[PDB]
C-alpha cells in the first residue's frame, strides 16, 4: 500500500508555451506568470489549504532582474499562499524545476513537512540565456571553454554516437507532429492552464495552445536549414534544437497519509529519484547515468516502464540516449509521444516538471503503471524520476 | 442613435456593442465641464436603460482622449461652501461610479492625453487599451489638489499603492511603455490599429472569455495589502 | 545510538571573511573561491573519497555573472570531485547556505546518497546586492515596495519591540569585541582555511584572520554614525548592521552509517531542521517562528540548548528574536560567543551554513551538547537547525 510518508502528486498544471520573440508572453512577467499559474493550480484542487504549503520550490535559472532574489518567494507573496509559508528557488540549470520536485520529496518524506508546491518558471525573452554571463578563465585550465555552448556539446555527442542531419530532422519533424496531434485531440487540454497573453497586434486575450509548435515542418524544410553551431560540417541545426520559450510548470505535492485523509485520487506516485554527473564536453549523455542510477533504486528494469519522456535538449543528444539506454526501437509506442521540447520549448528553470508532467498525464491517458522523466543538464549532469499510477 | 449630445454621442455598433465617444462640438479638446458631465450622466442613464446594449466601449473623436476642465471653472468650484463642493463631487462621482456598475463589459478606448477626469473616467471602466503615443496622469497635485472623481479610490487598487502614491504625488504623465508595465492599461496598440483592439477585446468581454465581472470587483472592496504591509508601505510614502 | 540514515557532519571550512570594498578578496572570483574552499576542506578529511561525492549542493544568491548558471557545477568542477558527480545551486536569499545543508540531508534519510558536500557562497564584491534588479510593480498590488529594503525591516522591527540606538549600538560593539577575542585566542584557527589574498599594496599574501573585524569600535563612535536607512528619526545605521562581505563557507556531510564504516568522530549530528515564513516588512522576526518548529521536531525546550548562533543581520532585528525567544538573559553566556554577522560580514549565499558551521565549534569548545543556528531571511522567512555533540 502506501505508507504515511511516502510522495504523492496531487496535480499538474503548465503555462501555454509561447515564443520569446514577440509571443504571448513578451508582456508578461516571469513573477506574475508563476504567481498566477500557482494560484490557478490551487484553485482546481479547493481540498488543499493554501495555509498548509510548508515550502514553495521553484526553479529558475538566470536569476536575476526578473527571475533575482528567490523568486519562489516573490511568487508565493503574489499568492493565496500565506506568510507563514517558505519558498526557496533551486537552480541545476536545465534540471531545476525537477531538482525542486525531488528536494520537496525528500522533504514529505523526513517528516519536515507534509504539502508543498513545486514548479519553475524562465522567461527567456526578459532573460536571455546569454545575459549576464562572465566565463571564468580558470575553467579552460581545468576543462573546456568550449564545453559551455550547449550546441557544441550536442554536436560532439552526435558523431561520437554517429547521428545523421537525417536522423535528427526526421526526430525533430516528429515532436512537432506529435505536440501538434495531441493538442489537437486536446491530450493538452488537462495539463494546460489557460491564461491571458497578447497576440501580434498586442490585444488581450486567452491562450489554451502553445505557440511553439510549427506543423509545417517537413524534412524538406529542415534540410534547408544551415548548421547553428558547426559551420563548416555540422549537423546540429536550429531545426533540431529546443525553442526558446518563455513558460513556467507548477505542481502540487503532499504526503501520502495528508492525501489520504484530504480524501483525492493522486495523479502518480513517486517511486525514485536520482541524479549524475558526465563529462561537460558531453552532457547531452546525462540521462543514462541518472535512469540506471533512479532504476536501480526503483527495483526496476528499463523494460518495467510504460511511458518515458525525455526532454529533447537536442536530437543529437535525446537520440543517443534513447539507443543506449536500449529503447529507441519502442520510441513511437512509449517515448515522448505528446511531442518534445523540440516542439513545446524548452524554459530552462520550467522544463524539469513540466515533461515530468506531461509524463503523468500520458499515463492517465494510455493507462501506464511507470513513467520515467529524464533529461541531460548543463556542464555535465542528468536527473531523472520514476512516477508509478495506483 | 441612442444618444446625441453637444459633447458625447452614445452610438450603436454590431452585435449589439455600442460606442460612447467624447467629440465636444465647437472646442479643440475634452474637459469635464457641467455640460460634459451632465450629458455623461444622460449618456449612461441611455445605456443603462436600454435592454438591448451587450457591450460599451469608450473613445474620443479628438486629438486628445480628455484633458483638465478650464482652470478657470477650478476657482469657481473651489469658492463654494465645503457642503456645496462636496455635494457637487458627490453627484459627478455618482455618474462615474454609476458608469462603473453598468451589467456590461466597458472599455476604455485611450487614443490620446487623458488628465486627471479624463485618466479618472478611464479608470471607472473595466479595461483600457490605449495607443502607444498616448499619456495619462494624475497632475492634481500640481494645483493643490489631489484626483476628486475617484482617483485616489481606484488607482491604488488597480495598479498597487507604492504606485498609486508615486504616480499622484508627482502628477507626472506617464507613457504607455510604463503604463502597461504597471497595470494601468490592459492592452498596447497602434493609434491605426487601436479601435480594432477595443473592439475586439469587447467582444470577448461579452462571449465570457475574459471576466469582465472579476476584473472590476478589485476597486470595489478593500486595499488587499496585510495590516503591516499597509503601515509599512503607508509610513514610508509619507517618511 | 546513530541510525544508518542520520545526518553527520564530517567538518566545517570557511574562508577569511574579507571586505568588499577593496579587500582581500578583491581580485579572486566567487567560483574560485568556492571550488579552493571546498578542495582544502576534502584535503584535511583524506578518508572520504571526493569520488563518493552524491551531490554538490551549493547556496548563492545573486546567481548572475561569475555566481550564474548553477556555480555549485563550476566549482565542482575546479575541484577533485569527479565529473560523475552532480551539483545544485540553492537560493533562499540570506538562508540559501543552510538550505543546501537541509537538502542534502534530507538526500541522505531518504537513501538518495551516502556523502554530500554542501556550502555557499556570495561575491558582494563582484557581484553588488543591488546589481540586476528589477522591482515588479505587481508586487506593490499584494505587499509593500518597501518590505524590499532590508535595512527598513529592521527599523519597523525595531520600533514595534522598542529597540533603542543605545542597545544597538552597545550590541555591535560586543560582536567586534567577541570577534576579535576568539581571533587572538584562535577559537577561529579550527574553522578557518587559509587563502591567498592582497593586502592594500596588492601584495600577494596568505590571510587567515577576518579583515571585517574592527576592534577600535565603542559606544563613542557608533554614537556618531548616522541613520542609514531613516533620515529624520532613524535608529538603524551603518555600524549596527551587517557587513558586505565576501565569503564563502563549506561543510562535509554523510550518512552516520558511512561516517560509521570510514570511522571518523562526527563533528556534529543533526536533530532537526525547519523553516517559517513571515510578514515582508517584519522579516527580521522569521527566527522565531522557524525555532519553534525546528525546536518542535527536535522535541526539546529552548532551554534544553546550549549555544545558539542567531545570525546578525541588524540589531534592531537580533535582539527582539533574541527577546521573544526568551534568551536574551542568557546571551553573553550562550549566543553568538565568537561574535557575529556585524563584525564577521554577511556573505549572503554563505552566511547560511557559516553560523551553522561556527556553531559547531563552539560547542566543540566549550563542551556543548545541543546547538541552535537560526537566521531571518528576505521578504518575510526563516530556517534553523538544531545539531548535537555524540
Ligand atoms: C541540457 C538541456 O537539457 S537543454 C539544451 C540547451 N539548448 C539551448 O540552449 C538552445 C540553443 N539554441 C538557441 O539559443 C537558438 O535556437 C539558436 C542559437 C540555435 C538559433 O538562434 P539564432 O542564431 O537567432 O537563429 P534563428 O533561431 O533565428 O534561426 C532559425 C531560422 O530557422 C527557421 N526555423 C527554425 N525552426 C524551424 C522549423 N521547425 N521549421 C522550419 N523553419 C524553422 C526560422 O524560421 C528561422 O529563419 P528566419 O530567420 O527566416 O525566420
Ligand atoms: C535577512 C538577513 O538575514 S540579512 C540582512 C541584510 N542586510 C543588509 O542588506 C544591509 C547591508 N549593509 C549595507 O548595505 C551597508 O552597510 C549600508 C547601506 C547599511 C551602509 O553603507 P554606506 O552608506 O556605504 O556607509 P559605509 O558602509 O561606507 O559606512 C559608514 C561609516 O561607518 C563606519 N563604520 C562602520 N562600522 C563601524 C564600526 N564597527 N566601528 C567604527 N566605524 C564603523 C565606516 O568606517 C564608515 O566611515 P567612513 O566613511 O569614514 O569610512
Amino acid at each position: 500500500s502506501l505508507n504515511p510518508r511516502d510522495v504523492v502528486i496531487v496535480d499538474f498544471g503548465r503555462t501555454p508555451m509561447g515564443r520569446s520573440k514577440g509571443g504571448m508572453h513578451r508582456n508578461t512577467r516571469a513573477e506574475d506568470m508563476s504567481a498566477h499559474l500557482i494560484s490557478k493550480v490551487l484553485e482546481r484542487n479547493s481540498k488543499v489549504d493554501p495555509g498548509e504549503v510548508e515550502d514553495v520550490i521553484w526553479g529558475c535559472v538566470n536569476q536575476t532582474l526578473e527571475q533575482g532574489w528567490n523568486i519562489a518567494r516573490m511568487a508565493s507573496l503574489m499568492t493565496q499562499i500565506p506568510h507563514t509559508s517558505a519558498a526557496q528557488t533551486v537552480s541545476r540549470l536545465c534540471g531545476s524545476s525537477m531538482s525542486a520536485l525531488h528536494t520537496a520529496a525528500q522533504a514529505i518524506m523526513t517528516g519536515n513537512g507534509d504539502v508543498f508546491v513545486v514548479g519553475g518558471v524562465e522567461h527567456m525573452g526578459h532573460v536571455s540565456m546569454m545575459h549576464g554571463v562572465d566565463p571564468n578563465p580558470h575553467m579552460s585550465l581545468y576543462a573546456a571553454k568550449a564545453s559551455g555552448m550547449m550546441g557544441l556539446t550536442a554536436e560532439m555527442l552526435g558523431k561520437m554516437h554517429g547521428i545523421s542531419r537525417e536522423q535528427q530532422d526526421a526526430f525533430a519533424v516528429r515532436s512537432h507532429q506529435l505536440a501538434h496531434k495531441a493538442t489537437v485531440e486536446g491530450k493538452f487540454k488537462d495539463e494546460i492552464i489557460p491564461m491571458q497573453g497578447y497576440d501580434e497586434n498586442g490585444f488581450l486575450k486567452i491562450f489554451d495552445y502553445d505557440e511553439t509548435i510549427r506543423p509545417d515542418t517537413t524534412l524538406e524544410s529542415l534540410a534547408a536549414l544551415k548548421p547553428a553551431f558547426n559551420p563548416k560540417g555540422g549537423t546540429v541545426t536550429a531545426g533540431t534544437s529546443s525553442q526558446i520559450t518563455d513558460g513556467a510548470s507548477c505542481m502540487i505535492v503532499m504526503s501520502a497519509q495528508r492525501a489520504k485523509d484530504l480524501g483525492l485520487e493522486p495523479l502518480a506516485v513517486i517511486r525514485s529519484m536520482a541524479v549524475a554527473g558526465v563529462d561537460p564536453a558531453i552532457m547531452g549523455y546525462g540521462p543514462v547515468p541518472a535512469t540506471q542510477k533512479a532504476l536501480k533504486r526503483a527495483g526496476l528494469n528499463m523494460a518495467d516502464i510504460d511511458f518515458i519522456e525525455l526532454n529533447e535538449a537536442f536530437a543529437a543528444q535525446a537520440l543517443p540516449v534513447l539507443k543506449d539506454l536500449k529503447v529507441l526501437d519502442k520510441m513511437n509506442e512509449k517515448v515522448n509521444l505528446h511531442g518534445g521540447a523540440i516542439a513545446l520549448g524548452h524554459p530552462f528553470g520550467c522544463s524539469g516538471a513540466r515533461i515530468s508532467g506531461t509524463l503523468l498525464n500520458v499515463m492517465k491517458q494510455n493507462g501506464g503503471t511507470f513513467g520515467l522523466s529524464t533529461m541531460c543538464i548543463g556542464l555535465g549532469q542528468g536527473i531523472a524520476t520514476v512516477f508509478e499510477r495506483v | 442613435m441612442i444618444y446625441e449630445g453637444k459633447a458625447i454621442t452614445v452610438t450603436a455598433l454590431e452585435s449589439g456593442i455600442v460606442e460612447l465617444k467624447f467629440d465636444l462640438k465647437g472646442e479643440s479638446v475634452n474637459k469635464f465641464n457641467r455640460l460634459t458631465l451632465n450629458e455623461l450622466r444622460q449618456a449612461v442613464d441611455a445605456i443603462k436603460a436600454d435592454a438591448s446594449v451587450k457591450g460599451v466601449i469608450v473613445s474620443s473623436g479628438k486629438d486628445v482622449f480628455i484633458v483638465g476642465a478650464d482652470i478657470t471653472e477650478f476657482v469657481e468650484n473651489f469658492k463654494l461652501p465645503d457642503a456645496e463642493l462636496i455635494a457637487g463631487n458627490l453627484e459627478a462621482n455618482k455618474i462615474f461610479s454609476d458608469f462603473e456598475d453598468l451589467n456590461v463589459p466597458t472599455v476604455a478606448a485611450i487614443n490620446g492625453i487623458a488628465l486627471g477626469g479624463g485618466l479618472e473616467m478611464c479608470l471607472a471602466a473595466d479595461f483600457r487599451v490605449m495607443a502607444d503615443s498616448a499619456k495619462i496622469g494624475l497632475p492634481e497635485v500640481k494645483l493643490g489638489i489631489y484626483p476628486g472623481f475617484g482617483g485616489t479610490v481606484r488607482l491604488p487598487r488597480l495598479i498597487g499603492v507604492d504606485n498609486a502614491v508615486e504616480w499622484i504625488a508627482s502628477g507626472k504623465e506617464n507613457r504607455a511603455e510604463d503604463a502597461l508595465k504597471v497595470s494601468a492599461v490592459d492592452a498596447v496598440v497602434t493609434a491605426d490599429k487601436l479601435g480594432a483592439a477595443a473592439l475586439d477585446l469587447i467582444k470577448r468581454a461579452i462571449s465570457g472569455e475574459l471576466d469582465y465581472k472579476a476584473k472590476r470587483q478589485p476597486k470595489l472592496e478593500k486595499l488587499k495589502l496585510n495590516a503591516i504591509e499597509q503601515m509599512m508601505a503607508f509610513e514610508t510614502a509619507k517618511g
